[PDB]
RNA sequence: GUGGGAGAGGGUGGUGGAAUUCCCGGAGUAGCGGUGAAAUGCGCAGAUACCGGGAGGAACGCCGAUGGCGAAGGCAGCCACCUGGUCCACCCGUGACGCUGAGGCGCGAAAGCGUGGGGAGCAAACCGGAUUAGAUACCCGGGUAGUCCACGCCCUAAACGAUGCGCGCUAGGUCUCUGGGUCUCCUGGGGGCCGAAGCUAACGCGUUAAGCGCGCCGCCUGGGGAGUACGGCCGCAAGGC
């Protein structure tokens, strides 16, 4: 077990229904990769500085986890899988570095 | 036949040549010049009063489809570019804004022996 | 990697008496429990050199101090030897 | 011309989507700025770049951007 | 051992955007390109310049440093896994377990070889255009091996600090990367620059010795002939020792 950070940025263009479903099977995924879930942040629309498959905004997902890492990059990989799924970055937890003290 | 009001010009200029194309606001090219679309024919092209000369024939080649303003890009760094903007500048078109498109590469591609 | 609690069990698996973190037994444990992970991580990666470096630099310290060892008291080493199966 | 470090208050640097803090590291064009602009030390402004372009990656901010005025 | 740290150290899999090339579509004429000047070349089967879409390969702009890591060769987009080395603090454990190292084994830039992939840009050979007294070159237009991946060979170099490894000992100053500290500054570990004593033919070196010493390895003994010949070993070959 080590904690990451799911990083998700999908359609900015979908409906309450699919949505929401493209969220049912990312909790299903990541349930079934072992991944406990310590937090979610749900920013969703946001202004992208490039366009992403044409789309001048995107809808972003938070997610904080505690999961085997043996299993992450095939998580990361069924993440992906999905049509409607732009972006997926997975990160190892830091501590929050910080400056101008 | 167009009347497109107002549109964008892009310069591209290399040390070998300047060349103006005038396009609408959704980037589809009105008319365009250079310095070989004017008399000239060697290094001559390259010279900054040829950019001058094509900035010219593109702004009144455009003003003849009824243009007014325009966005000035530029792209390449050469020999009178910025006289192509200056003289693009005076042309009776008003420019509304100029800006740098410039590519550069995150370096991809091997240049000639030249570029080295 | 290898976690604390792996190490710990093997220091504790391999101490002379409560509390001995450094004698020759505990450091050829904890010397091989290393060379057993690489020598299992090279056995993919082949093609990881430096990594094979490192390895070789644990061996020879291991067969140092087991020669040391023998040098000294040859029970001890027998007892080691056969407890990790090593020669 | 103030550097940028010395006008903002403490923030983490290792957070790649705070984008209102990370906008001011960029020039304008999407370069990340020289450490004598940024003020930020050796270890810091190294922080500060792989944060940047993780930013970047997720869509948050400019590869690059087109120069203005000229 | 415990607890912290920095890092282009290595290996595998992913993935991101810029650019080049090509293809598709739109709009759009008469040139583009290129040079000292040109020409070849490309363009009316519509090029160049411009917008949109797609395919593909290779390399990672800014950060970037006079910086960092590695035993060397060498290593820089980002992410995860796998993994090497190393530094500091605490002063906890073993109790001389140390140093060096002929031979052996392993690693070893580029080019090159084999089998199979891949092939955008570059490009030996080559094919053309110029220049020239000639031009077998420099400049220009093309372009194959190659450059890239896998597996296997090759073992070279200005493989350079032209400085073998380890330990102790001999003023300082200044800049820097990275730990700890009672964080002005002190104290470790690296990277630089000036310099004490000393060394050096001189240049220069000077706590990152080329100084003072000890240990062990490699190596040298005028130039050419010649890294040749002969022999042996290695290599598919080129060729190497
Ligand atoms: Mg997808
Ligand atoms: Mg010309
Ligand atoms: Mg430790
Ligand atoms: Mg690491
Ligand atoms: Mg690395
Ligand atoms: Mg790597
Ligand atoms: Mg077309
Ligand atoms: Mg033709
Ligand atoms: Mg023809
Ligand atoms: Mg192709
Ligand atoms: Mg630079
Ligand atoms: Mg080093
Ligand atoms: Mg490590
Ligand atoms: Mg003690
Ligand atoms: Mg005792
Ligand atoms: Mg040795
Ligand atoms: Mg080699
Ligand atoms: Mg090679
Ligand atoms: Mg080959
Ligand atoms: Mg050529
Ligand atoms: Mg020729
Ligand atoms: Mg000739
Ligand atoms: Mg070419
Ligand atoms: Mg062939
Ligand atoms: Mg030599
Ligand atoms: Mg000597
Ligand atoms: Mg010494
Ligand atoms: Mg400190
Ligand atoms: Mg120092
Ligand atoms: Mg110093
Ligand atoms: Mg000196
Ligand atoms: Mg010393
Ligand atoms: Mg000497
Ligand atoms: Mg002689
Ligand atoms: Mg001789
Ligand atoms: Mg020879
Ligand atoms: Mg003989
Ligand atoms: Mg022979
Ligand atoms: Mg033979
Ligand atoms: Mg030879």
């Amino acid at each position: 077990m080590r904690r990451y950070e799911v990083n998700i940025v999908l359609n900015p263009n979908l409906d309450q229904s699919q949505l929401a479903l493209e969220k049912e099977i990312i909790q299903r995924a990541l349930e079934n990769y072992g991944a406990r879930v310590e937090k979610v942040e749900e920013l969703g629309l946001r202004r992208l500085a490039y366009p992403i498959a044409k789309d001048p905004q995107g809808y972003f997902l938070w997610y904080q986890v505690e999961m085997p890492e043996d299993r992450v990059n095939d998580l990361a990989r069924e993440l992906r899988i999905r049509d409607n799924v732009r972006r997926v970055m997975v990160v190892k937890s830091q501590e929050p570095f910080l400056a101008n003290a | 036949k167009r009347q497109v009001a107002s549109g964008r010009a892009y310069i591209h200029a290399s040390y070998n040549n300047t060349i103006v194309t005038i396009t609408d606001p959704d980037g589809n090219p009105i008319t365009w010049s250079s310095g070989g679309v004017i008399g000239y024919k060697g290094s001559r092209k390259g010279t900054p009063y040829a950019a001058q000369l094509a900035a010219l024939d593109a702004a009144k080649k455009a003003m003849a489809y009824g243009m007014q303003s325009v966005d000035v890009i530029v792209r390449g760094t050469g020999a009178g570019r910025e006289q192509a903007i200056r003289a693009l500048q005076a042309s009776g078109l008003q420019v509304k804004s100029i800006v740098d498109d410039t590519p550069v590469p995150h370096n991809g591609c091997r240049p000639k022996k030249k570029f080295r | 990697p290898i976690t604390k609690e792996e190490k710990q069990k093997v220091i504790q698996e391999f101490a002379r008496f409560p509390g001995d973190t450094g004698s020759t037994e505990v450091q050829v444990a904890l010397l091989t429990l290393r060379i057993n992970r690489l020598s299992e991580h090279l056995k993919v990666h082949k093609k990881d050199h430096h990594s094979h470096r490192g390895l070789l630099m644990m061996v020879g310290q291991r067969r140092r101090l087991l020669r040391y060892l023998q040098r000294e008291d040859p029970e001890r080493y027998r007892a080691l030897i056969e407890k990790l199966g090593i020669r | 011309k103030a550097k940028v470090k010395a006008t903002l208050g403490e923030f983490d640097l290792r957070d790649y989507r705070n984008v209102e803090v990370l906008k001011r590291f960029l020039s304008e064009t999407g370069k990340i700025l020289p450490r004598r602009r940024t003020g930020l030390s050796a270890k810091e402004q190294r922080i500060l770049a792989k944060t940047i372009k993780r930013a970047r990656i997720l869509g948050l901010l400019p590869f690059t951007e087109k120069l203005v005025r000229k």
